[PDB]
Order: C-alpha cells, then structure tokens, then sequence
RNA sequence: AGAACCUUACCAAAUCUUGACAUCCUUUGACAACUCUAGAGAUAGAGCCUUCCGGACAAAGUGACAGGUGGUG
RNA sequence: AAGUUGGGCACUCUAAGUUGACUGCCGGUGACAAACCGGAGGAAGGUGGGGAUGACGUCAAAUCAUCAUGCCCCUUAUGAUUUGGGCUACACACGUGCUACAAUGGACAAUACAAAGGGCAGCGAAACCGCGAGGUCAAGCAAAUCCCAUAAAGUUGUUCUCAGUUCGGAUUGUAGUCUGCAACUCGACUACAUGAAGCUGGAAUCGCUAGUAAUCGUAGAUCAGCAUGCUACGGUGAAUACGUUC
C-alpha cells in the first residue's frame, strides 16, 4: 500500500489527494489528467510541488476533487499534493514553504451589497 | 379561452342576447360591455354599442371581423 | 440613525419574546399572538406591565406577564387573572396558561419609566423635570447609566424638538452590553409626544 | 429497528441542550443511541426596504436559521418509548418521531 | 492626499518560456478573463512569428520589446517630459504592441500579433511609430523638465 | 436562379437559398433534404439534375411575390375593418401593445427633434 | 389602508384570480410576504420588538 | 419584493344612504352557502332549507355613530 | 448501470465546542517611544478578507399614501358597490439598463467543472405524444434522502473567411402553448417567414485598488401568469496607483 493522504484547498474546490509508489500518472475521479483539465498549464502547476520536492515521476496521484471550476480543482489538488509530500517526508517542508505551495490560499468571492450592483461595482451616477 | 382545446371565448348573456330574435329580419342594436368577447359567424350583421369607457360605441359585424373581439372596434384612447 | 438597540440585541444576547416554531400555520401563530398582545395592552393599561413573553407547545399558550404591579393583575381572589385566562381562552381556541413576574425595581425598567414619563406629560408636567427626576432615581438605584429623551411640540409650542437628558455611561456600541430600551407616546392637546428611555444596569 | 428523532429550533444552544437530554434519557432507558448528528442549517434571509418611503439603496437584512438534528435509536424498548413520548422539551423546539 | 506607494503585483513566469514578460503579454490579451483564449493566441503568433523569421521566438519577441520601450513620456501640467520607469517601460510596450497588432488589418488576432511583433523587430511598427511620436514630443517639450 | 431569384454563386447551397425571400435557414435545410442534395456543396458546383429538383421542392412553398401578396392582403384587411391593430398600421406606430413613450424608432421612423 | 379596501379584501371575490394579499397588521398591499403576512415595515418593527420567533438582523 | 380584472387611490356609467367596516340599544330569529328568473355586473322577485348551547351567534328597524389613500411632513 | 446495498466513519463534509493572529519574536529607519519597512514561524501578518454597527449635529431634507396623530375639511358624499377604461398614450428632452455592431467571432455535433436557495395541494423524476413552447399518465418528496436542476463561459472536431454577412434580431404576417372566468386596449413563451438601425459612438461623462473590475451563467422575494429590475450565489479572472500641480 503505502498510501500519502492529504486535502487540499482552493476557493469552493476540495481535492481528496493520495500519493502512491508509481510512475507520475496522475488520474483525476477516475479520468486522466490531461483529459480531466483543459490545459497544460494546470498540469505543469500541479507537477510543479513535485519539482520542487525533487520527486518528480516518484508517485502516481489518485485525485477525488469536487466544487469549483477547473482551475479551483487544479490548484487544490496542488494544495492536496504539497500536503500529502509533507506527510511522506517532513524535510520537504521547508521547499514546499519557500515555493509558496503550503499555503491555502484565502481568497474567496466577495459577498453582494445591497444598493450595489455587485461586492463593489456602484450603480452609474448622474448629477442632474 | 385563446388555447385551441379550449373554445373561442365569449360571454354567455352576450352570445344569449345574440341568439334571441335571430329569426325576425328586425335586428336591432344590442348594448354590451364585453370588449372581451370574441365574434363568431352568428354575429355577421349585427350591431353591438360597445362600451369603450365613457360610452358606447356603435360597431357593425361584417365577415372580416370574426375572430376577433369586440373591443378592437372601440378605442379607448383618444390622440389628436 | 440609531439602531432600535433591542432589534439589534435580539438573537445574539437577548432572547425573543415569542418561544416557539412552526413550519406551515406561522403566520396564524404569529397573528395570534399578536392579537393576544394587543388585547392584553388594552386590558392592563392601569398595571405596569413590563412586557410579554408568549410560548406555545401541546396545544397550550404559556404567557408569561412580566409586571411591576402584580397585585393589580391577579387580584385580591385571584379574579382577575381568572378573568383575562377566560377572556384570553375565548379569544382563542387554544388553552391558555398566565404567569406573573414581579418586578421589584420598576424604575430601572424602561418601558415602566418611559409609560410614567408620558403619563406626566399627558397630565402637563415640566418635559424637563420629569426626564431629570427619572435620571436621579434610576441612578441612585445602581444604574450604570440611564439616558432619557422627549420630542414633539414639548410645551404645547407650534416647532416641535427634541431633549434629551443623560448620566453615566450607556454604550449603544457594545454588542455585549445589556442595555434596556423603549418608546412611548403621549396623546397631548397638541399631539404626539415621543419619549425614548435607554437604560445600562451593568455587566451582569 | 430504528427509531429516528429530528430536532428543529432557532436556537442551536436548545437544540443542543434539547438532543443531549434525549440522548440521556435514551441511555437511562437503555437503548443505544447513535447521534445527536447535526443536519445542515436552513437560513432563510430577508431583505427590507429600510426607509418607508423611497431610499431604495438602503436596505436592511434578516434572518431566520433553523438548526437541524438527527437521533437514532437502534434497540428500542417499552421503558425508552415511554421516557421518550413522556419527555418534555422547551417550547422551543420541534420534535418529530418516526418509528 | 495619498500617504504612499503600495506594493506591487509580481506575476509568474510563463509555465512554457518562463518569462514574466510573457506571463505579462498574456494577462493584456486576456479580455473578460479568458486565460486561455489569451494563451491559445499568444502561442500560435509565437509559432507563426518562428516559422516565418527562423529565429527563436522569445529572441524576437524580446527584439520587439526593446524597440518599442520608450525611455521619455510628457504629462500634462502645458505638457512636462519625464523619465519612463524601468516597469513602465515594459508596460507601455506590451501594452502598445497589442493595442496596435488589434489595429492591424490580418484577419485574426495571432496573425496580427505575430505580424506586429515582427513588424517591431524590423522597427517599423505601429508601436514603433507610437514610441517615436512620444519620444518626438518629448524632445519638442525637453524645456519644460 | 430558383424562384426567378438569382442567388450567390460562391456560397453554399443552404446558405444561398436563405436568399430567397420567404426562404430562412430552417425551411432551407427542409428543401435541401427533401431534394437530396449535399448541404456544403457550392451552388456554382451543383448539378442541373439538383437544380431541378430544388426548383420543384421551391415551386411549392409558396414563396416571393405571393407571400408578399398574402402579407399585404392581411395588412390592408386588418387596416379596413377599422381594427385597432389597423388603425396602428395606418398611424405607423408598434402594432403588438409596445410602450410609444420612448422606443418606438422602428416604427416611428428617425427622431423629429 | 382604507377600512372598506381591507374589508373587501377579506370577503370572498366571485373570480378567484381576484384574490390579492394584504399585511393582515396594518393592511399595506404591497410588499407583503408570505410567510408573516406581514409588510416590510410591519415586519421589520416586529423584529426588532423580537416577537418573530427566531427571525434577527443578518449579516456574512 | 409583480397595474388585464383585483391591486387602484383616477375616469365614464349603473347604483346605496347608520352605510363596504366597528361598539352600544329594541325584536327575535333557523343567516346561508345552494339552486330559478332579469340584469355587464353590483343587486331585486319565491321558493326551496339544511344550525343553536340559561346564552354564545346571527338577521330586521332606529339613534348614537361610522367612513376619507381629503389638506397641512 | 449507479455509494445502488452488505459493511465502515478513514477521508471529505455537516454543526456544536474549542485552538489560532496579539506587532506576539528577530533586524533596520525612527528622539532607546509610537509607528513604518524587511524576515522567521504560521493556513492566515500587521484592524488577514468582508458584514452588521452610523456619535454631538446640518439640510423646517423625505414620508399625514405603511401605521399613528393636533387642527382643518366632506358627510344624499371628498364615504360605499359594480362593469368598462386610465395608470401601458406619444411630434419630443433626460437618467438607469438589456442586446449588438463580430473572427479573442457566428453556426453545428461531442464532452467536463460550481456555489447558493425553494418546494404542500407545492417541487413534478422516468415514460409516451409534439420539431417546438408544452400535453397525458405519474414515482418520490413536508427535505443532507425526491424534485426544481444537464449551469454557462470552457475543451475538443467540421464549416463560414472580413462580406450590413451564416453579424445583429427590432419590426410585422401567419400558426400555436401555458396561466387565468377573461391575454382587444394590455401577459410570457414557442414554430415558419419577414430581417430595421447598428461596422465600437461628438461635446461630455460613470464604476472600480484583488478574487476587485470585466465576463459567464445559477437561485430567490413579489407572484395564477408576467423581471433586461432588485436581492443573493458561484465559474474564469485582469491593468494600474509615479505622485498631490490641478
Ligand atoms: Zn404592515
């Protein structure tokens, strides 16, 4: 077995991130990666902990992500995976803490005001 | 009502009122304020003063009118 | 301007005044208890009655009379609180069971104070006087703070304003702090007179 | 042989106090209880016009928020029926049965 | 009535040239958020821009740049010539090069860009005539610094 | 040519009869299929055979100077009754109960300041 | 509202589309809901008075 | 935070005057959904006819009185 | 076929209780101060992001049409009932918005990823019928269970090739669906045809400093029916701030 677990984060997208002795592959709620996201530049951020970690190809990844768009999805399965290689290995963290990859980050969408059109945008204004 | 399945609508006093002293030739003007009901064949001929809110506009069925209501002859605005 | 301060205390450190739930009949609830509090307004103008807390379950209304004269609501027998329990069970279908709660210190409640106020400005007292006589006795009483205001045409006069008296501290801001509010009206010759009263009995 | 219990207040501090004096009453008696489990909450929001008369752009918002929980009982027997019909609950809370 | 400087954004390098100035020229294309949209045109102006000059495309691109940067810029005030940051440079050229590959006459965009950017590198660009008429001014107005 | 209306040569054949009028996409997709005929084919690389037969399927429809005929019948009917759809006819105003206070330029013509 | 608006709102209407709500505490006919049968303005004095069970001023 | 009717406060027409709604006072009930006729309806004409416990309740008459989204923020 | 059920509470999640962030520690600038800057640690760093909360006062600002109320006014009418018509008019001027003028696009077919809400005579699954909006039968569901409800933008393929057009969808004809006693004045939507201006807008002028602007959809109150408005939700997701002369 010899499973790596770990979550991860990313405004309403939660991915469920297992590590395993592999190859690099990657699937994602059963469907590969590269199929899964619709482009390679979520894939290179998602591989980018493993560069940092220096195991790149080491592990194949198990993904079961939920909520968010795709690029939510994305980078809390990085989020998931930078977690998952603190817990195989404590000494990546201070690798992982330099790249910024430890880090959830906490933006999230901004409520509605109410005379607002939107969380900031105002209504036209019109002297006279 | 408009629905096909349902038939052309029209007030049961007004198709009534319609209906009596069809056979005498002598037709006369039949006061109405059903702006709303639609004209059938059996109205061909007929005058009907419809009211249009103030008064009582005289309209005079021809052939080209069934199917629609009685209150497209009897505007309610006035403009110039 | 200024938040109502029950409205904006009720839910986070202060309780309702209506205990129950509904999921379907809640606007006849509702309605109902409002026509319950209307009719024992109407009917226990002489007492002092604080205020109203309505429960419902199994059926049963629970009302709970907070007051400051409860020798006058129940009387001497027990008759008068007999009396508005039938009134209050022919109003409605349900059975109604009626609590009374002294209260001891009638002038640190509010609404006691705020109902005195305007009953001396509707028997034409000094709009003045009574605000300061009201301050002193409720600061003497250990109130940490009181604040009183009257607005309206004040001595009968054609421009209406507003005064307003106050001593120690009654920090509206604070969201913990347990401050006791009401409004009353007086019916002068001339009109409608406002009179809000906030009360700060302390930390508690 | 299940005994479900759902609990609805405004109040999750009686809804709490509510579900653990069942939750004991339930264990006296001497079944077993698998709970309390706290359902999502239900949050209707309400949005007042504050002034009466214009001022649209000012607006005030409220709230009613129903907590929701869920009891099960799983060997059910006459002692626990009896506590559990005979228990009294705060005006408060909601409580429905579903044996 | 401003205390200060605010920090400033520091975008990532392009995950396939790792370039800032790349990263950069994407987010301008970008129009309602359409990262990919912006990606997928700026790759295929860079692969046009390949093929048809034999040289590698960051070099160009960098060519391109370089050469519509300007160094002067006037402000009005009559209009007083300044000195150009060294970000502002970057800036006004990523920023000139899309505005004015939009305003070229190709057909789509990556056509258009990739023709401007070569356009740049030759010197003979809309930017480049931007960068000049602003240099121009600057000059005409150097009294006024 | 179909319908003694000549259509361009260059575009497809779907496209090009859209050309005629009382012809759109939809009733043109209907003819193309019913006179089997590629959809992406090039009137200028068509088939005298397929011509003919789209001319058959066309002939029917009732298309042109007869739909025009049959629309302006309708108006002038709806304008003598003296109904009220008529009298907005005559008056050039929105026929379909739209508000005349403002937005009415399509049927009120340009902006008499 | 009018006395005899809010009667004959309350009487039963010969056409049942012709049914309309009105806040059954001070009778205003618009913006009612229906939960409270209430007005905007009747519900938000009641809530401050804290007689809605359960309804308080919200904000997130 | 919902103008076809309703809403609706405006207009035309057909209609009522203790009144569409509330309390008191005299009589006392079988009131009233329901069916017929005449009316655009509101309403009027005879039936049918079904309720009710020292009294809730509900009809008819009269006088107090009602009513106003009328004015003055 | 399916987390569908047997089993489990690991994970996610749900919701109660707790821990956490305080310039706390380190180094500089600073009058050893306050504070500012940088760093470590931390998920989060400088009131972390937002909300509610609005002092003493100004404008005889708004509201007598939510409600209440002094005074004045009408009472065979300024009160009351009903049907029909106004509030939807239309030579015109202004504010706020929706849709576009296209190739960062239009069309066609295939295929993913949300959040937040509502449901009792209400949400109406599947199936059948119709090209269609919808109609018949009808399961489940008073709710973390069923439904509303397949989000769109996106991704991948074919076509159009810069053309007032395969852009744009007003306007009008005809034929229908649904609600409602009743869609003429005066509802929404659907099918066929019709195919207007408009090819990025003068003087001027508005919003917005980050998950913001911009774009894309989604839900709800009112509500028989009717939303480009309002109130909320999330997907993708920027540019710039030198400085205080104006
Ligand atoms: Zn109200």
């Amino acid at each position: 077995q010899v499973e790596y677990r770990g979550t991860g984060r990313r405004k309403n997208s939660v991915a469920r991130v297992r590590l395993v002795p592999g190859e690099g592959n990657i699937t994602v709620n059963n469907r590969d990666v590269r199929e899964y996201l619709p482009f390679e530049s979520l894939i290179l951020d998602l591989n980018q902990p493993f560069d940092v970690t220096e195991t790149k190809g080491n592990y194949d990844v198990l993904v079961n992500v939920h909520g968010g768009g795709f690029t939510g999805q994305a980078q809390a399965i990085r989020h998931g995976i930078a977690r998952a290689l603190l817990e195989a290995d404590p000494e990546y963290r201070g690798s992982l803490k330099r790249a910024g990859l430890l880090t959830r980050d906490p933006r999230m969408k901004e409520r509605k005001k109410p005379g607002l059109k939107a969380a900031r945008r105002s209504p036209q204004f019109s002297k006279r | 009502a408009r629905s096909i399945k349902k038939g052309p609508f029209v007030d049961e006093h007004l198709m009534k009122k319609v209906e009596a002293q069809e056979g005498s030739e002598k037709k006369q003007v039949i006061k109405t304020w059903s702006r709303r009901s639609t004209i059938f064949p059996n109205f061909i001929g007929h005058t009907f003063a419809v009211y249009d809110g103030r008064k009582h506009v005289p309209v005079y069925v021809t052939e080209d009118m069934v199917g629609h209501k009685l209150g497209e002859f009897a505007p309610t605005r006035t403009f110039k | 301007q200024k938040i109502n301060p029950i409205g904006l205390r009720v839910g986070i450190i202060r309780d309702w005044e209506a205990k129950w739930y509904a999921e379907k009949d809640f606007a006849s609830l509702l309605h109902e208890d409002l026509k319950i509090r209307k009719f024992i307004d109407n009917e226990l103008k002489e007492a002092s009655v604080s205020h109203v807390e309505i429960e419902r379950a199994a059926n049963r209304i629970n009302i709970a009379i907070h007051t400051g004269k409860p020798g006058m609501v129940i009387g001497k027998g027990g008759s008068e609180i007999e009396k508005l329990r039938n009134k209050l069970n022919a109003l409605t279908d349900k059975k109604v069971h009626i609590n009374v709660i002294e209260i001891k210190k009638v002038d640190l409640d509010a609404r006691l104070v705020a109902e005195n106020i305007a009953r001396q400005l509707e028997n034409r007292a000094s709009f003045r006087r009574v605000q300061k006589q009201a301050i002193t006795r409720a600061m003497k009483l250990g109130a940490k703070g009181i604040k009183t205001q009257v607005s309206g045409r004040l001595g009968g006069a054609d421009i209406a304003r507003a005064e307003q008296y106050s001593e120690g501290t009654v920090p509206l801001h604070t969201l913990r702090a347990d401050i006791d509010y009401a409004h009353a009206e007086a019916d002068t010759t001339y009109g409608k007179l406002g009179v809000k009263v906030w009360i700060y009995r302390g930390e508690v | 042989q299940k005994i479900r219990i759902r609990l609805k207040a405004y109040d999750h501090r009686v809804i709490d106090q509510s579900a653990e004096k069942i939750v004991e009453t339930a264990k006296r008696s001497g079944a077993d209880v698998s709970g309390p489990i706290p359902l999502p909450t239900e949050k209707s929001v309400y949005t007042i016009i504050r002034a009466v008369h214009k001022y649209k752009d000012s607006r005030e918002q409220f709230e009613q928020r129903t907590h929701k929980r869920l009891i099960d009982i799983v060997n059910p027997t006459p002692k626990t029926v009896d506590a559990l019909m005979g228990l009294n609950l705060p005006s408060g809370v909601d409580i429905e049965i579903k044996l | 009535p401003r205390k200060g400087s605010v920090p400033k954004r520091d975008v990532l390098p392009d995950p396939i040239h790792n370039s800032k100035l790349v990263t950069k020229l994407i987010n301008k294309i970008m129009l309602d958020g359409k990262r990919g949209t912006a990606q997928r045109i700026l790759y295929s102006a860079f692969d046009l821009v390949e093929q048809r000059s034999g040289r590698d495309a960051l070099e160009v691109f960098e060519e391109a740049i370089n050469n519509i940067m300007p160094v002067l810029e006037v402000k009005a005030r009559y209009q007083v010539p300044v000195e150009v940051r060294p970000e502002r440079r970057t800036t006004l050229g990523l920023r000139w090069l899309v505005n004015y590959a939009r305003l070229r006459g190709e057909k789509t965009m990556e056509d258009r860009l990739a023709n401007e950017i070569l356009d740049a590198a030759n010197n003979t660009g809309g930017a480049v005539k931007k960068r000049e008429d602003t240099h121009k001014m600057a000059e005409a107005n150097k009294a006024f610094a | 040519r179909i319908a003694g209306v000549d259509i361009p040569r260059e575009k497809r054949v779907v496209i090009s009869l859209t050309y005629i009028y009382g012809i759109g996409t939809s009733t043109a997709q209907k003819i193309l299929e019913e006179a089997n005929v590629s959809a992406d084919t090039r009137v200028k690389d068509l088939t005298d055979d397929e011509l003919g037969r789209i001319r058959e399927v066309v002939d029917g429809y009732k298309v042109e100077g007869d739909l025009r005929r049959e629309t302006n019948l309708n108006i002038k009917r709806l304008m003598e009754i003296s109904s009220y759809r008529g009298i907005r006819h005559r008056r050039g105003l929105p026929v379909r109960g739209q508000k005349t206070k403002n937005n009415a330029r399509t049927r009120k013509g340009p902006v008499k300041t | 509202a009018k006395t005899s608006m809010v009667a004959k709102q309350q009487k039963k209407q010969k056409y049942a589309v012709r049914e309309y709500t009105r806040c059954e505490r001070c009778g205003r006919p618009h913006s009612v809901y229906r939960k409270f049968k209430l007005c905007r303005i009747c519900f938000r004095e009641l809530a401050y008075k804290g007689q809605i069970p359960g309804v308080r001023k919200a904000s997130w």
